[PDB]
RNA sequence: GGCUAAUCCCCCAUGUGGACCCGCCCCUUGGGGUGUGUCCAAAGGGCUUUGCCCGCUUCCGGAUGGGCCCGCGUCCCAUCAGCUAGUUGGUGGGGUAAUGGCCCACCAAGGCGACGACGGGUAGCCGGUCUGAGAGGAUGGCCGGCCACAGGGGCACUGAGACACGGGCCCCACUCCUACGGGAGGCAGCAGUUAGGAAUCUUCCGCAAUGGGCGCAAGCCUGACGGAGCGACGCCGCUUGGAGGAAGAAGCCCUUCGGGGUGUAAACUCCUGAACCCGGGACGAAACCCCCGACGAGGGGACUGACGGUACCGGGGUAAUAGCGCCGGCCAACUCCGUGCCAGCAGCCGCGGUAAUACGGAGGGCGCGAGCGUUACCCGGAUUCACUGGGCGUAAAGGGCGUGUAGGCGGCCUGGGGCGUCCCAUGUGAAAGACCACGGCUCAACCGUGGGGGAGCGUGGGAUACGCUCAGGCUAGACG
């Protein structure tokens, strides 16, 4: 069972390395309601096939660099540019809450 | 909007019955219809109806009470002594077969929504499924 | 390397041994790979020896090494009995 | 070193008859023959409405005293009776009545509970043929509790025994007065014993 | 005092010595051979590479190296040599190299 | 609070302070009277109370109360501190244990003797 | 400086095979197969001596033990809000059993954070334990597992394996030797000392058992370990007696001066017989070895016990330690003196300022008993952090109001998918522990054997009502 997930591509900015945003629900061990939570994976795009806003299955793989342990599996979906501009706005938001 | 359809159903019933009404319109749903089918066959409502009010679909819910009390306060004994929602929009509750409660010493019921469809605790239990726990009735 | 031995089990002055497969480097009484029998040296009850040949035959086949006290118990149980 | 020191004081506090002395507790002495008041200076005083506590504690003490037993022992037994499946009060009586020392008494080999304790501790009794000296020891049914063969001529044994000839014995037991041997065949229900204890009060006492 | 099988230490030196001047011997030759490749002299190069490979495997006979650091060094070298043999090389000896 | 509030922020387990630094968590601590004397109590009560400021193995210098009917303590007696306090005068978080180190036990006390640290007397 | 042996070190051959570069076959990350070149083997020793045993060598498996890597889980502070230059990625290379910025050279400009990054504080995790109806809280001594350390900090060597507690090197601190040049240590192994502290043991016996190293075996080593000792530290069992015995002795307390109380308690009578003395006396130990066989299977024989002359058995035998807390209400248990806001008690209400069931002593009583009190710390009560399971008009508590960002939530009907959710099978959930059952120590504590339960995660299969999601449609909400 070599673990595999799904996500969106939120980053172009590395050679052969994309960043994938992967969410999951799971119910709250105490207050008991589902919580939606998420994590970012740097993944291996050898030939720079995947572009941004794509939805991709992602896989457990022998190590590539510090930070890079998963290689792109397939292309599930093309251009969900909404999740993208979403995460991107969260990030723009960090810019408040400051000094 | 209406944030829980269902709750509001149960409530309509509740304030309805408390004020001793012979029956009540509630706004119509295939699901809310299941639930009253269960609620009915199981003894608590006189039964219900599929109505149309002002060109819109409603279910009339006819309403049952026990006989006339003596002494002061002749208001008759409620049948639907209590009805309450369990799963709630944004806080959900799903139960194993081993986790399905049982109610007021068996004198009441639970309503579960399963992939066998909507059924009572007893029904689920003999069916052997779990599900979202809709409501406590007794 | 891998060994069939005894592990001390009952209380003080009341020893009950567990007949057991495990790496030599292990602690005596520490975690072990399979329990293959019990042996009660002071013969307190009708049956002070359980072996279950079947399985100790295995470990032997795959390169298990019995300690001789273990071997004696084993062979009392005719793990070894050849025909 | 469980209670050793004047008894008929306890017969008295507890305000109902206890047979801690055996014979004479049947006489016109048990002290509850005309002096049934509680002990001490203020024992002849008009007394006061009992706390709900008092009542349940005193009901405990009434049973504990009856059987001769330490608190730690008594409790640890009751705990052990909770745990068991079955009605907790009744089991408790079961377990009490199954103490060796009590069987020895209730088999009639001794005049009194304490007497059976000594009887036991000193070696005069055999359970299924081995000498067994601890009054704690739990008599299983099927078990045969009998007097030690080497001890069979003792005065005390014969007094007791010989003048048990013909009296009927507890219906969960059997006696043979020739062998000084008897069988514990079953377990006493709460109406097999008679005790003047409502046990449920004792359950209630440990519930706190 | 005096634990007598500190003798082990006493040996480990003699041993250390041996190991070092195997390794080194190897290292030197390898370098030399590789060098001769970039000078294009594939006669001389192949000859030396060949001796280096003997030595490496021979020193894997013992505790010195063993393993696959056998193979590793072997592979590394032979490639860097062949790969270094075209700036136009016509691989003369081909003692060691697979036609 | 809503649920989404309990997931967001959620409840706060709250802790309790200690009524004493005998420190260590130590059950008792050894000390030295620095000074000894008599004080006036609080609110409804009158009295002359017996106490000793004591310096500690725990490093702090505290006021402890000498229990029971007489006492023997003075400039540098050395004594053991148990703590438990006196409501009716203030600054006293701890009692002295009588009968240990340089503090005597209360003599003549027939009645409750473990507290007060007096040996059991014999007779005829 | 000089001889010298080997299972020590080399060189040559043999190549079953393996290793490496290149080519193709299958396969899918560096998995197999194959051809071409190249490169690689070895050690003897013992006997019942011509054939057996203990060894060596290259390969392929097994087995056991590990490395490394990923999902998930894993304390407080936001009065810690930004952090990052090997930083984040890429090509080449070093290195290693192996991946990887582990390191290095040159390119790109990234990585991370309110889903709490960075900082600070604290802490070895776990099986489990304590408490609790449960949910939770709290904890990680003993036993098992995993990690880390070995006076503080660095480092590597040898090796299957270490960056090594009784190995090596350097720096530092400390101690000791010193011809002042220079040298030697490392109890967080068992004992023991000292210091610190409220406080924590014997410089004991044994190698009989079990277990580990080496050894063909005999054996040797084994403060692992089996045992003994000391501490009421805990838990469990047991004793200080059993039956009689007064209308109820002296003493002592109370007194309405008649009597009430301790109290069947004592005395005394009669049984029993802890301690102690005598005798007998284990199991734990049967293999290694040796003999027949064939050094196998199998059969026969021999030795060996620290605990210990202990356990236990039989005989004899003495009436044989009881204490501590409480008695104003929470709370079971009351009277007399003494005392006079004093002396004192006090967990909290509060007691004491001359009739104190509240201080102190007495008689009596209540509770426990070889124990009973105390202080300390956890959980309980405390539904007083409220998931179960609280609140906000005046009790503490609605922001001064608005706009919307992230986020939470989402009408009616139909179809797809099946992520949440539900079910079934299966793998994992070590042992210990807990639960139940029989059993072993005379019981028990303690111990065995068996059975059962299990959340959770992996996998396969299934259901689709509710949640999601994708496609369609509607108009009761919203807007126009
Ligand atoms: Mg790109
Ligand atoms: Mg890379
Ligand atoms: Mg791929
Ligand atoms: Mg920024
Ligand atoms: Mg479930
Ligand atoms: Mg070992
Ligand atoms: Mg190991
Ligand atoms: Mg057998
Ligand atoms: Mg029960
Ligand atoms: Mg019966
Ligand atoms: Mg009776
Ligand atoms: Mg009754
Ligand atoms: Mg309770
Ligand atoms: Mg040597
Ligand atoms: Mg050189
Ligand atoms: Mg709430
Ligand atoms: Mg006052
Ligand atoms: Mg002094
Ligand atoms: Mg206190
Ligand atoms: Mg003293
Ligand atoms: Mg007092
Ligand atoms: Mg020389
Ligand atoms: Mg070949
Ligand atoms: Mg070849
Ligand atoms: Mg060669
Ligand atoms: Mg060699
Ligand atoms: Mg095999
Ligand atoms: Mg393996
Ligand atoms: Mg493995
Ligand atoms: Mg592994
Ligand atoms: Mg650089
Ligand atoms: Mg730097
Ligand atoms: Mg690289
Ligand atoms: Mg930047
Ligand atoms: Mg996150
Ligand atoms: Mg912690
Ligand atoms: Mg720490
Ligand atoms: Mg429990
Ligand atoms: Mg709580
Ligand atoms: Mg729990
Ligand atoms: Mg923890
Ligand atoms: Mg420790
Ligand atoms: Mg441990
Ligand atoms: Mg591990
Ligand atoms: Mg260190
Ligand atoms: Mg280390
Ligand atoms: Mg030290
Ligand atoms: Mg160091
Ligand atoms: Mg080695
Ligand atoms: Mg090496
Ligand atoms: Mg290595
Ligand atoms: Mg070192
Ligand atoms: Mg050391
Ligand atoms: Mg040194
Ligand atoms: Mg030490
Ligand atoms: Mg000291
Ligand atoms: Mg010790
Ligand atoms: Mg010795
Ligand atoms: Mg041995
Ligand atoms: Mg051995
Ligand atoms: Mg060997
Ligand atoms: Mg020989
Ligand atoms: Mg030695
Ligand atoms: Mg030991
Ligand atoms: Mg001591
Ligand atoms: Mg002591
Ligand atoms: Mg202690
Ligand atoms: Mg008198
Ligand atoms: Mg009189
Ligand atoms: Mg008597
Ligand atoms: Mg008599
Ligand atoms: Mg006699
Ligand atoms: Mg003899
Ligand atoms: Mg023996
Ligand atoms: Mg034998
Ligand atoms: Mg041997
Ligand atoms: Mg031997
Ligand atoms: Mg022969
Ligand atoms: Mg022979
Ligand atoms: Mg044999
Ligand atoms: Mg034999
Ligand atoms: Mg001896
Ligand atoms: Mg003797
Ligand atoms: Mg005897
Ligand atoms: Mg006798
Ligand atoms: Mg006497
Ligand atoms: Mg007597
Ligand atoms: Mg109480
Ligand atoms: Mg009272
Ligand atoms: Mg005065
Ligand atoms: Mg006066
Ligand atoms: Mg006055
Ligand atoms: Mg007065
Ligand atoms: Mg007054
Ligand atoms: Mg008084
Ligand atoms: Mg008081
Ligand atoms: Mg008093
Ligand atoms: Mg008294
Ligand atoms: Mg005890
Ligand atoms: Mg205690
Ligand atoms: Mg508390
Ligand atoms: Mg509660
Ligand atoms: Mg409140
Ligand atoms: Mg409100
Ligand atoms: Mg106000
Ligand atoms: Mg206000
Ligand atoms: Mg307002
Ligand atoms: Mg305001
Ligand atoms: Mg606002
Ligand atoms: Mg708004
Ligand atoms: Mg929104
Ligand atoms: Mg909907
Ligand atoms: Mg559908
Ligand atoms: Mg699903
Ligand atoms: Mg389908
Ligand atoms: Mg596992
Ligand atoms: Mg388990
Ligand atoms: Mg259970
Ligand atoms: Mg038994
Ligand atoms: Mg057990
Ligand atoms: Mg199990
Ligand atoms: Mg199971
Ligand atoms: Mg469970
Ligand atoms: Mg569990
Ligand atoms: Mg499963
Ligand atoms: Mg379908
Ligand atoms: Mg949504
Ligand atoms: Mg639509
Ligand atoms: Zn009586």
């Amino acid at each position: 069972p070599k673990k595999v997930l799904t996500g969106v591509v939120v980053s172009d900015k590395m050679q052969k390395t994309v960043t994938v945003l992967v969410e999951r629900q799971f119910p709250h061990p105490l207050y008991g309601k589902v919580i939606k939570r998420s994590k970012k994976y740097l993944a291996h795009d050898p030939e720079e096939k995947y572009k941004l806003g794509d939805v991709v299955e992602i896989i457990e793989s022998r190590p590539i660099s510090k930070r890079k342990r998963f290689r792109v599996l397939r292309l599930v979906e093309s251009g969900r540019m909404d999740l993208v501009e979403k995460y991107l706005i969260r990030r723009q938001n960090y810019e408040s809450l400051s000094k | 909007m209406l944030t829980d359809p269902i709750a509001d159903m149960l409530t309509r019933i509740r304030n309805a019955t408390r004020v001793y009404k012979e029956s009540t319109d509630v706004p119509a749903s295939r699901f809310k219809e299941e639930i009253l089918r269960i609620l009915a066959r199981e003894g608590f409502i006189k039964g219900y109806e599929r109505v149309d009010v002002d060109g819109k679909p409603y279910l009339r819910v006819y309403l049952k009470y026990g006989p006339r009390r003596q002494g002061p306060d002749p208001r008759p004994e409620q049948v639907i002594h209590h009805i309450r929602r369990i799963s709630k929009p944004g806080r959900r509750v799903y139960v194993g077969v081993k986790e399905i409660p049982r109610v007021r010493r068996g004198l009441g019921i639970a309503i579960l929504s399963t992939s066998k469809g909507v059924l009572t605790d007893r029904e689920a239990r003999k069916l052997g499924v779990g599900g979202e726990l809709i409501c406590e009735v007794w | 390397m891998v060994k069939i031995r005894l592990a001390r089990f009952g209380s003080k002055h009341n020893p009950h041994y567990r007949i057991v497969v495990t790496d030599a480097r292990r602690k005596r009484d520490g975690k072990y790979i399979e329990k293959i029998g019990y042996y009660d040296p002071r013969k307190t009850t009708p049956d002070w020896l359980k072996v279950d040949v079947e399985r100790a035959r295995y470990w032997l086949s795959v390169g298990a090494q019995p300690t001789d006290t273990a071997r004696r118990l084993l062979r009392q149980a005719g793990v070894f009995r050849q025909e | 070193g469980r209670y050793i020191g004047p008894v008929c004081r306890l017969c008295r506090r507890e305000g109902v008859k206890l047979y801690l002395k055996g014979e004479r507790c049947y006489s016109p002495k048990c002290a509850m023959e005309r002096r049934p008041y509680p002990p001490g200076q203020h024992g002849q005083k008009r007394a006061r409405r009992p706390s709900d506590y008092a009542v349940r504690l005193r009901e405990k003490q009434k049973l504990r005293r009856i059987y001769g037993i330490s608190e730690r022992q008594f409790r640890n037994l009751f705990e052990e009776a909770s745990k068991k499946k079955g009605v907790t009060g009744s089991v408790f009586l079961g377990l009490l009545e199954s103490r060796l020392d009590n069987v020895v008494y209730r088999l009639g080999f001794a005049v009194s509970r304490r007497q059976a304790r000594q009887l036991v501790r000193h070696g005069h009794i055999t359970v299924n043929g081995r000498r067994v000296d601890l009054p704690s020891y739990r008599v299983r049914p099927g078990d045969e509790i009998a007097v030690a063969e080497k001890s069979r001529n003792l005065e005390l044994i014969r007094q007791n025994l010989e003048a048990m000839k013909g009296r009927k014995v507890g219906p969960w037991l059997s006696l043979d007065v020739e062998g000084m041997k008897g069988k514990f065949l079953r377990l006493p229900d709460r109406e097999d014993l008679a005790l003047p204890v409502n046990e449920q009060l004792v359950i209630e006492f440990y519930s706190r | 005092r005096n634990l007598s099988a500190l003798k082990r230490h006493r040996q480990s030196l003699k041993r250390r010595l041996r190991n070092k001047a195997k390794k080194s011997a190897i290292k030197t030759l390898s370098k030399k051979a590789i060098q001769l490749a970039q000078e294009g002299k594939a006669e001389e190069a192949l000859k030396i590479m060949r001796k280096a490979e003997s030595l490496i495997d021979k020193a894997a006979k013992g505790s010195t190296l063993h393993k696959n650091a056998a193979a590793r060094r072997k592979s590394r070298l032979m490639r860097k040599v062949r790969q270094l043999l075209e700036a136009a090389g016509a691989p003369l000896i081909g003692g060691g190299l697979s036609a | 609070p809503t649920i989404n509030q309990l997931v967001r922020k959620g409840r706060e387990k709250v802790r309790k302070k200690s009524k004493v630094p005998a420190l260590k968590g130590a059950p008792f601590r050894r000390g030295v009277c620095t000074v000894v004397r008599t004080v006036t109590p609080k609110k409804p009560n009158s009295a002359l109370r017996k106490v000793a400021k004591v310096r500690l193995t725990s490093g702090y210098e505290v006021t402890a109360y000498i229990p029971g009917e007489g006492h023997n303590l003075q400039e540098h007696s050395v004594v053991l501190i148990r703590g438990g306090r006196v409501k009716d005068l203030l600054g006293v978080r701890y009692h002295i244990v009588r009968g240990v180190y340089d503090a005597a036990g209360v003599k003549d006390r027939k009645k409750s003797r473990s507290k007060y640290g007096t040996k059991k007397p014999k007779e005829a």
